[PDB]
């Protein structure tokens, strides 16, 4: 179907404790493909799925060179951003930003990224447009005027709209075993007494992939506020975990179904405890 | 400046299975600043050499990692994992149940 | 791939 390509960049300031850290990692969809860690090494960005690997020295080169840069720029960003905050020297300061796209099923460009944080808040996106800027601040708004000046936004979208896409379209096709394919969720429902009057039913979603996907009804009405969903979670194997749990009184089991929605299924499941 | 608590899960890869090798993994999510230490317990004590993920985040701009180790559950040993943030006046310890 | 970026904040 649709697809995506992200890359995450976290910069975090430690004064008195030498540079800052940056981290980057870079996504399809919902599989990690590169990372980088300043802390590391002599640091380079480095592989974390195999479908990447193939991908020659001077890819390498190019993504640490570029991975480098940006830490330092962040560097010099983090300093002036006290300045536009009013801030002191002597506090960690967090800088973060995303950028990629958003593909359909026959691979044109559907949404294009640039956006920023400061300390956990937005600071400047780039327009669905790719051609203005959203200013959180008036802070941000003086980095609005530089790049307003120096038509950042063109240079931005000239690469969302085409090496972005390009490049996602190639690791798709080189992918192809993984990235192309939907693990369904395995399911089941587990009982679990609470006492002799009432017992917890658990809707289990296991080994899925990608992370989109849970309800309980009672009589076919959806349990929404008596239902305890977990956040959807890592297994640490590519595939994601999910449950949905409800409180039924004692002899009651059969009034509840679990509803389970994920693009792996032809068709929603629906499933009961089943003793 | 504005700060989140983490979430946190404690969790199997696979259903536990007594005698049988698994991953024990903590995600915490959903917080701000990213500093956030980590540790995973065995019968109240430190499991040496756990692994992480490299920091990201989610669209909302809140951090999450995955902390992970080899284990092999038995009846008898408790797991834990340990969490401390900045919003947390005390580390959160949360205990492992493989029937969540 | 990534791109490069040479504007500063």
């Amino acid at each position: 179907g649709s697809h995506s390509m992200r890359y995450f960049h976290t910069s975090v300031s430690r004064p008195g404790r030498g540079e800052p850290r940056f981290i980057t990692v870079g996504y399809v969809d919902d599989t990690l493909f590169v990372r980088f860690d300043s802390d590391a090494a002599s640091p380079r960005e480095e592989p974390r799925a195999p479908w990447i690997e193939q991908e020659g020295p001077e890819y390498w080169d190019r993504e640490t060179q570029i991975c480098k840069a940006k830490a330092q720029t962040d560097r010099e960003d983090l300093r002036t951003l006290l300045r536009y905050y009013n801030q002191s020297e002597a506090g960690s300061h967090t800088l973060q930003n995303m950028y990629g796209c958003d593909v359909g099923p026959d691979g044109r460009l559907l949404r294009g990224y640039h956006q920023h944080a400061y300390d956990g808040k937005d600071y400047i996106a780039l327009n669905e447009d790719l051609s203005s800027w959203t200013a959180a601040d008036t802070a941000a708004q003086i980095t609005q005027r530089k790049w307003e000046a120096a038509r950042v936004a063109e240079q931005l979208r000239a690469y969302l709209e085409g090496e972005c896409v390009e490049w996602l379209r190639r690791y798709l096709e080189n992918g192809k075993e993984t990235l192309q394919r939907a693990d369904p969720p395995k399911t089941h429902v587990t009982h679990h007494p609470i006492s002799d009057h009432e017992a917890t039913l658990r809707c289990w979603a296991l080994g899925f992939y990608p992370a989109e996907i849970l309800t309980w009804q009672r009589d076919g009405e959806d349990q929404t506020q008596d239902t305890e969903l977990v956040e959807t979670r890592p297994a640490g194997d590519r595939t994601f975990q999910k449950w949905a749990a409800v409180v039924v009184p004692s002899g009651e089991e059969q009034r509840y179904t679990c509803h389970v929605q994920h693009e792996g299924l032809p068709k929603p499941l629906t499933l009961r405890w089943e003793p | 400046m504005i700060q989140r608590t983490p979430k946190i899960q404690v969790y199997s890869r696979h259903p536990a299975e007594n005698g049988k090798s698994n991953f024990l993994n903590c995600y915490v999510s959903g917080f701000h600043p990213s500093d956030i230490e980590v540790d995973l317990l065995k019968n109240g004590e430190r499991i040496e050499k756990v692994e992480h993920s490299d920091l990201s985040f989610s669209k909302d701009w809140s951090f999450y990692l995955l902390y992970y180790t080899e284990f092999t559950p038995t009846e008898k040993d408790e797991y834990a994992c340990r969490v401390n943030h900045v919003t947390l006046s005390q580390p959160k310890i949360v205990k492992w149940d493989r029937d969540m | 791939r990534r791109r490069w970026h040479r504007w500063r904040l």
